[PDB]
RNA sequence: CUUCACACAUGCUACAAUGGCCGGUACAAAGGGCUGCGAUGCCGCGAGGUUAAGCGAAUCCUUAAAAGCCGGUCUCAGUUCGGAUCGGGGUCUGCAACUCGACCCCGUGAAGUCGGAGUCGCUAGUAAUCGCAGAUCAGCAACGCUGCGGUGAAUACGUUCC
């Protein structure tokens, strides 16, 4: 949790539900609420429909999207232009 | 025509701190020229997010 | 003289001419000097070039100078740019990226006035 | 006796001959001239290039350059008949030589940021052209008495026929490619 | 509940030399404190972390007051003024800090050079200026609120005029 005395921050339920799945396979589409989970490196070639309110996001980690949290990626408010 | 249209170009050299000191004629200074870099040491002449996250935690 | 940038503002004390170089300020400036030596307040038309050329080494031996940290910001916020987070899309907006209030302010990151 | 030139006459000569098999002495690649000009953007505006221009390019180069006038009227960039827009010289023989060793050895590296020139941009014929933005680095020419900054660009030509013998040349003269 | 082409209102910051930085240095009040005040000591430039004594308190902590004074530097400059923005790196509380906290380190270093017509408060320890404490609260208040203290002025002839 932003300290280097506990590690990072990853959900018990969510870590019982991926690590469960990398063992063999990239599972498909999944369902998750939790925005606030840390991204451990064991999220590669899977993905993430995070909510942000209304629905899931699916979200994709390639290589680079380790330091940064699953609802940086969805947008929790919809603005577009007045003009 | 060179009578007093071209500048001066007489013999000079260039002294550099690597070492590597010639002589050719160069313009108006007569004198020496003080260099720090030449082409025997300048560079181009002589030659990850996980892992910050490994390193992090 | 010139290191990288001009680095010689005319009568000016080289404890602050060090700073209008792009990677060191008034804290990376004194931190240079007291490893060096060379006293802080000296002006710098007397600087020489052997004190030019220990003090050339140093800088790229552990800090950055011109050009290639702007090209590491670059590349940072273009890859931000491009990955599609919440901070990447507020800087595709033009929106400051950290939590500041947007009903009044951000005037710096946006232009000034519309007034449409 | 130009340093650069008796090198060339000791080795790259036959450093080309065995890289491409001529059948005759004469058909080895060689430097013909380099030409250095301003194109100033000045013209239509203060007129005043004659220092800004020429004052400069004689002390860099060595000789007087010449003046080179409109060969046109553009409306668009203000451009009338008849006045100058542009200030060109060519450097030949041991200027040639002494030019252009003073150039690879000192000049080139010192400019900002110096990644080496591209060793794309031929001609198609075998001949090099390149440029810079500012006052250039030449030791000749301090910043303390110049005017508002301006570049220049330089063509090297050379009696080679093909862009592979041009280039060949130039990394042997000691041009700092990719 | 914190959005954002814009406008208003209330506060802070400056636009500098009555000043900025470096070193030394003296004088308060009133408050708070067993889900706490953490005296020293150690680690870290740093915020902070560690073991630990005293303290239901005139005996312990807070506790160093800042403005004030001395020596050097800067020499009127978008600056040794200005700290908004941005990149990187850490600390603290909270299960969890992108939304959605505060603080620390480096670098980058914008507008701004006294503000139009117009408009606000102020007669004595007042205005002016600089710091301190409480309440809410796990964290978020040295830009809000309520109180405290230091230095500390000029004008009022007169009630015609808003
Ligand atoms: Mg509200
Ligand atoms: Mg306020
Ligand atoms: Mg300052
Ligand atoms: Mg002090
Ligand atoms: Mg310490
Ligand atoms: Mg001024
Ligand atoms: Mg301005
Ligand atoms: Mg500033
Ligand atoms: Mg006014
Ligand atoms: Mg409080
Ligand atoms: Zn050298």
């Amino acid at each position: 949790p932003r300290s280097l005395k506990k590690g990072p921050f990853v959900d018990e339920h969510l870590l019982k539900k991926v690590d469960v799945q990398n063992e063999k396979n990239t599972k498909q589409v999944i369902k998750t609420w939790s925005r606030r989970s840390t991204i451990i490196p064991d999220f590669i070639g899977h993905t993430f429909a995070v909510h942000d309110g209304r629905k899931h996001v699916p979200v994709f980690v390639t290589e680079s999207m380790v330091g940064h949290k699953l609802g940086e990626f969805a947008p929790t408010r919809t603005f577009k232009g007045h003009i | 025509m060179k009578s007093d249209i071209h500048p001066a170009y007489e013999e000079t050299t260039v002294v550099c701190g690597c070492g590597n000191t010639f002589q050719t004629r160069s313009t108006k200074p007569g004198g020496r020229i003080v260099v720090e870099v030449c082409s025997q040491c300048h560079p181009f002449y002589t030659g990850g997010r996980v892992a910050r996250f490994e390193k992090r935690y | 003289a010139r290191l990288v940038g001009v680095d010689l503002p005319r009568d000016k004390r080289m404890e602050v001419a060090l700073t209008y170089i792009f990677g060191i300020g008034r804290t990376r400036s004194n931190e240079i000097l007291a490893a060096t030596g060379i006293d802080r307040d000296l002006r710098t038309r007397d600087l020489t070039e052997e004190q030019l050329i220990h003090l050339r080494d140093y800088i790229e031996a552990n800090l950055k100078v011109e050009g290639d940290l702007r090209r590491e910001v670059q590349a940072d916020i273009r890859r931000k740019i491009e990955i599609g987070c919440y901070q990447g899309l507020r800087h595709r907006r033009g929106m400051p990226v950290r939590g500041q209030r947007t009903k009044t302010n951000a005037r710096t990151r946006k232009g000034p006035k519309r007034t449409i | 006796q130009p340093r650069l030139k008796e090198r060339y006459r000791s080795e790259i000569r036959d450093a080309l001959r065995k890289q491409f098999g001529y059948g005759n002495v004469m058909q080895i690649p060689t430097v013909t001239k380099v030409v250095v000009n301003m194109g100033v953007g000045e013209a239509a505006r203060d007129a005043k290039l004659i220092n800004g221009a020429v004052n400069d390019l004689a002390l860099i180069t060595g000789q007087k350059p010449e003046v080179r006038r409109a060969r046109k009227s553009i409306a668009q960039f203000k451009l009338r008949e008849g006045m100058p827009v542009g200030v060109r010289v060519t450097l030949r023989g041991d200027r040639m030589w002494e030019f252009l060793d003073r150039l690879t050895s000192i000049a080139l590296p010192r400019i900002r940021d110096f990644r080496g020139l591209s060793p794309k941009q031929f001609d198609g014929v075998g001949n090099y052209t390149f440029g810079l933005a500012e006052q250039a680095v030449f030791h000749e020419v301090d910043v303390d008495k110049i005017d508002r900054v301006r570049g220049m660009d330089i063509n090297v030509v050379t009696s080679a026929a093909t862009d592979d013998e041009g280039r060949a040349l130039l990394r042997a003269l000691g041009f700092p490619f990719k």
